[PDB]
RNA sequence: UAAUUGCGAUAACGAACGAGACCUUAACCUGCUAAAUAGCCCGUAUUGCCUUGGCAGUACGCCGGCUUCUUAGAGGGACUAUCGGCUCAAGCCGAUGGAAGUUUGAGGCAAUAACAGGUCUGUGAUGCCCUUAGAUGUUCUGGGCCGCACGCGCGCUACACUGACAGAGCCAGCGAGUACUCCCUUGGCCGAGAGGCCCGGGUAAUCUUGUUAAACUCUGUCGUGCUGGGGAUAGAGCAUUGCAAUUAUUGCUCUUCAACGAGGAAUCCCUAGUAAGCGCAAGUCAUCAGCUUGCGUUGAUUACGUCCCUGCCCUUUGUACACACC
């Protein structure tokens, strides 16, 4: 029947859930299309999985992604990282892993973060952070 | 369609920062290379790496985040990337102006030259000093030398008309040669002449 | 059940020692791997001080000194004082 | 016999009974030839409260933090009135039922 | 008609408050802790 | 090939639908221009002479995304912290009278209907058609 | 100006 | 990484115990141990299968003194 | 210390004679050299843009910097 | 001055009153039989290369 | 080896505490069990663009399907499974599957013997003494605990262009809420502002709440002048809370516009989602946070050592010290 694959992101706090459906080419970010939705400089941060690619693999792949929770550079790392996987899972599931193996060295050799995520968050202490209160005469 | 217009002159040739390329390094000396990593070109500076974990992570690691880094101090600078990114990019586009030459291929020249070779240590006698005069390790010769810069860029834009975005771009282009009238230079001179007299 | 025991015990006129002891032999023959029993106050003297007794295993750390030890606490008037008893036991 | 669609709502501080309560419950409905509707997993509410722990004030300044968990596993059934009384029973210590028929 | 979570204190305190009144009363009689079953129109101790 | 809000960016779009309210220059004033504070948290008033129409248009493109919103949520989305002197500062909302008018004499433009079934405003079939229209106008002016 | 007590010595 | 008596003691036991049934594989260890013994927790359960398929790796190759499996 | 607000034809005649030999062109310089106000240096910048004269190369709402053609 | 480099080959130990010095020998890189004892102040690693203006100098044990 | 943790030699053998073991939590499980106060897909109805099949949307289904995201249970795997370079052994470092192997990270609990340490002002826990009807008991009115030539501590806003001001863009989590009297509060109207009036929802994954917070980003004004940085001090006017606001409880509007250019001898804290920057929730509360306990956004320079100062542990050694180098 239809191609599709589901896909889902995570970060610290910032959860981005994307659906790969096949279709025509056409790329839009929580409704927004690429051109909108990042902050002004990091918008670059977010081409390179399709510049380091190719444009002429991306010819009947459609996206659409969801993603709350978190910070900007958290969402924009969340998207980063969900495209990824939705390429490869579609490739695997759908079409010879020719492409797919390819995609994956190459992709990872670039940066492996990609399909790995980032394990960081908080330490509650009973002080604040790490540091205490100031003494008095030490 | 899917890509702008800008980047679509460099995706044909091969991955590279937009503005500048990251072909034609130097060939000015050795000693200094497998400690500054530029095998894997990045576009913008940002990332969030793991280089914290070990002793020499930081050794394979884009020179240019480690400038925005030290680039940010003094209690109000802290977290301001997004600041700190758009900063350097201006630096090195205005370093670019006043050299045909890449922003990088002076920027490589300006952290090799201002960077110390001997350093006085700290040896006890009860009072007195046993300054044996060591020499400096290549890493932290980058260390320091990256701090002398910033600190440089800080001190003379504090208090002055002029703005940080040329202020800091104008020590590159001064330390690419021997000019010895800048910040860098007045420690770096002040080291080996303290090592010199207390050999 | 042994705390009001030893509470009886020390009600009427009797030495804190044998009374505890009592309780300590008492302790054994139901099946208790050990039992500990802590005495503290004025021991006959104006300068307060404490006792112990203890039998059989003992253990201070982990959480299962919530659960597998059972506790308690007392409060004894006396004639011209007040004496503190506290007494654990572990069961199997 | 006309059925009212009941539903039950459950709460107790221990969690091990109410899973075997549920556990009884859903073969002792099943049987009966009851159109079942699975055992919904309703979030856990985690409570915290911050006291001094010592007495008194002296000496260094810590604190300690108390917590309790609720869990509640809501159920629901379609079936008439009178039938759930029946179906309700052999219950233990500990758990509270309340119920609603949701007419 | 009172929430749960205020009501789950106040089943608590009742339980204390039948713990305490025991230790006061029941203390030469053996007393050793006590449970509370609650049911509708009806509890049992 | 057909566009839409979402195709267009935001704050060069608003620039644009303030130029083109100025060629109809018909929404009623009551003179409270010049004079307000536009929040509490605010020191000075806007330098800018029609930032009461780039506002009253910024009020319609966030109903335009939001399926029901009030005074209340307009109130505390337009707030910023205040500087209250030696304590640190807070969040406090922006003044309620001038939001309020502002979208209340939108009414009257035919470009958002109240939505007295469940609360707030919506907008109405032939008020989003005005800013479809300046969609086209504006995405193919590149 | 001058201290004594506590431990000092020659 | 130090492991207390109450490992040690139950790895000479079983290991001299049950000797030629069980291999060098460390899987079979691991659903092998608690038909034969009754352990209280899943992580001492990893501790006793991990060391005793270390152990039999030494065994293979010469003898280690103090351990006389059957 | 004080600069000058207003540009008359001693600070004019300067300019139409001197920038075609600048490299950079900002208002730290026209403050730095001209000895004039950094308002009126962005005046300067804004009224001669215009004219054909220098091009843009990155444009920010809080430095702008303008070179040769 | 006639700067020369010189390449490290191995580290023994760490020496000083607070560690920041440390003890190598090193290997001349020009004359391969050639070896001394030097201090340097940074982290190194084996292969690593310092530049050294002296050589005559040598350092304690 | 983090450890009296072990390998082993042995006039010692076998045992008991502590560490560990243990428990909660963050991690991870494209399986099993399920889910309209949780979601997704599917089929429709259906607005606008472009017709186009299409795109941005909105509504319905209550056995249309799913659970992939989400939740919560049971058991999985974490044990280094396997592997490399050392060693007979105890043991340490790295890689691949794996998010991990630094004990994965951080906590709870945590030995014998002790201090003339703190508390009779927490307790209807308590000895002795004292006043007990001109009361040290209880209670009502008013004031005080905040009173100021001065030295000291824990903190907040600042000494500006790596800044201020004005418009636009726009991203969280932990929690809290209705009585025998109104508790968090949506929507509508009036109101510069603080506030006032009128319907309505929520004993709560349903409503407040998507808590669309701050930081931050774009476009403009100001231009190094203690100035548009900084807001101490004080006058006038308008409001809510409480029986009662003066030595104003607090908030709002106009005006007044101090000191303060990175701070001497000295001195505190800290190893990765860490320091610092910034806000939010809860507590005490009719109202007031510059306080504490937690929660989240953005997130760094240098080291992975040693016992030099100031301290801790084991052995040998010296003593005229045992209230023990005060
Ligand atoms: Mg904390
Ligand atoms: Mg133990
Ligand atoms: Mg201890
Ligand atoms: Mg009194
Ligand atoms: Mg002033
Ligand atoms: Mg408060
Ligand atoms: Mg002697």
């Amino acid at each position: 029947s239809v191609q599709a694959v589901q896909v889902f992101g995570k970060k610290k706090n910032a959860t981005a859930v994307a659906r790969c459906v096949q279709g025509k080419g056409l790329i839009k970010v929580n409704g927004k299309p690429l051109k909108l939705f990042a902050p002004e400089i990091l918008r670059a941060k977010l081409y390179e999985p399709i510049l380091i690619l190719g444009t002429d693999k991306f010819a009947d792949v459609d996206i659409r992604i969801r993603v709350a929770g978190g910070g900007h550079t958290s969402q924009v790392y969340a998207v980063r990282q969900a495209i990824a996987k939705s390429i490869v899972a579609y490739y695997a599931k759908y079409v010879d892993e020719h492409s797919k193996n390819l995609l994956k060295q190459e992709l990872i050799q670039f940066d492996r973060s990609l399909l790995v995520a980032d394990p960081r968050r908080c330490e509650p202490k009973k002080f604040g952070g790490r540091g205490a209160r100031a003494r008095f005469q030490k | 369609d899917v890509l702008p217009k800008e980047v679509l002159a460099e995706v044909g040739s091969v991955k590279l920062f937009n503005r500048w390329s990251y072909d034609d390094i130097e060939i000015r000396d050795i000693s200094l290379t497998d400690y500054i990593q530029i095998r894997a070109p990045v576009y913008i500076p940002h990332s969030a790496g793991r280089y914290a974990v070990k002793r020499f992570r930081k050794a394979n690691c884009p020179i240019i985040e480690r400038l925005t880094n030290s680039l940010m101090m003094h209690g109000r600078n802290n977290g301001k990337k997004l600041m700190a990114v758009r900063i350097v990019a201006h630096a090195f586009e205005i370093i670019h102006l006043m050299t045909d030459q890449n922003p990088i291929q002076v920027a490589v020249d300006a952290i090799v030259n201002c960077g110390p070779r001997e350093d006085s240590t700290r040896i006890g006698s009860a009072g007195t000093v046993r300054r044996q005069a060591v020499d400096v390790s290549p890493l932290r010769r980058v260390n320091q030398a990256i701090a002398l810069l910033t600190t440089g860029a800080r001190e003379a834009a504090f208090r002055n008309v002029k703005t940080i975005a040329e202020c800091l771009a104008e020590e590159l282009i001064n330390a690419a040669k021997g000019s010895s009238n800048s910040y860098a230079i007045k420690k770096k001179d002040e080291l080996e002449r303290v090592a010199k007299s207390n050999r | 059940a042994q705390c009001e025991s030893l509470r009886y015990k020390l009600l009427n006129g009797l030495a804190v020692r044998r009374a505890c002891y009592g309780v300590l032999r008492f302790i054994m023959e139901s099946g208790a791997k050990g039992c500990e029993v802590v005495v503290s106050g004025k021991l006959r003297a104006a300068r307060a001080k404490s006792m112990k007794f203890t039998d059989g295993f003992m253990i201070h750390s982990g959480q299962p000194a919530r659960e597998f030890i059972d506790t308690a606490t007392r409060h004894v008037l006396l004639r011209q004082g007040v004496l503190g008893i506290k007494v654990k036991i572990m069961r199997g | 016999p006309k059925v009212h669609k009941i539903r039950i709502t459950l709460t107790s501080r221990k969690v091990q009974s109410l899973e075997k309560v549920c556990q009884e419950l859903i073969e002792r409905a099943k049987n009966k030839d009851l159109r079942v509707k699975g055992p919904v997993r309703m979030p856990t509410k985690t409570l915290k409260i911050t006291t001094r722990k010592t007495p008194c004030g002296e000496g260094s300044k810590t604190w300690d933090a108390y917590e309790m968990r609720i869990h509640k596993r809501l159920i629901d059934l379609t079936a008439p009135t009178e039938i759930v009384k029946q179906i309700i029973i052999n219950i233990e210590a500990g758990v509270e039922v309340e119920v609603t028929i949701a007419a | 008609q009172i929430s749960k979570k205020r009501k789950f204190v106040a089943d608590g305190v009742f339980y204390a408050e039948l713990n305490e009144f025991f230790q006061r009363e029941l203390a030469e009689e053996g007393y050793s802790g006590v449970e509370v079953r609650v049911t509708p129109t009806v509890t049992d101790i | 090939g057909g566009v839409t809000v979402r195709d267009v960016d935001a704050h060069k779009f608003v620039a644009a639908y303030a130029a083109f309210l100025k060629r109809q220059g018909k929404l009623p004033v009551p003179g409270w221009v010049d004079t307000v504070k536009t929040g509490n948290a605010k020191e000075l008033p806007p330098q800018d002479i029609d930032w009461w129409y780039i506002r009253a248009a910024s009020v319609a493109r966030h109903v335009y995304l939001r399926k029901t919103v009030g005074v209340g949520r307009l109130r505390k989305v337009h707030g910023s912290a205040k500087n209250r002197g030696t304590r640190p500062s807070h969040h406090v909302d922006a003044s309620g009278s001038v939001d309020r008018k502002i979208m209340q004499a939108l009414e009257k433009i035919q470009v958002l209907e109240k939505d007295e079934e469940r609360g707030g405003r919506r907008i109405t079939q032939q008020g989003q058609r005005d800013l479809d229209r300046i969609a086209q106008t504006v995405a193919e002016a590149d | 100006r001058r201290g004594g007590f506590r431990g000092r010595g020659k | 990484r130090v492991r207390t008596k109450t490992v040690k003691k139950s790895a000479k036991v079983i290991i001299e115990k049950y000797y030629p049934r069980l291999t060098l594989d460390f899987e079979t260890n691991k659903r092998v141990c608690d038909e034969i013994a009754v352990i209280s927790s899943k992580r001492l359960r990893n501790k006793i299968a991990g060391y005793t398929t270390h152990l039999m790796k030494r065994i293979q190759r010469g003898p280690v003194r103090g351990i006389s499996f059957k | 210390a004080q600069h000058s607000v207003i540009l008359d034809k001693a600070t004019s005649d300067k300019l139409y004679k001197d920038v075609q030999s600048y490299r950079l062109v900002t208002v730290a310089t026209l403050v730095d050299r001209l000895k004039i106000n950094g308002a009126l240096a962005r005046k300067c910048l804004k009224d001669l843009e215009e004219k054909g004269l220098i091009r843009q190369v990155v444009g920010h709402s809080k430095m702008k910097i303008y070179t040769r053609a | 001055a006639p700067v020369k480099f010189v390449k490290v080959t191995r580290v023994l130990g760490r020496t000083g009153s607070r560690g920041g010095v440390t003890q190598v020998r090193v290997e001349f890189m020009d004359d391969t039989t050639r070896s001394i004892i030097r201090n340097v102040k940074g982290p190194v690693r084996e292969n690593d290369i310092l530049v050294l203006l002296e050589s005559e100098r040598e350092a304690r044990r």
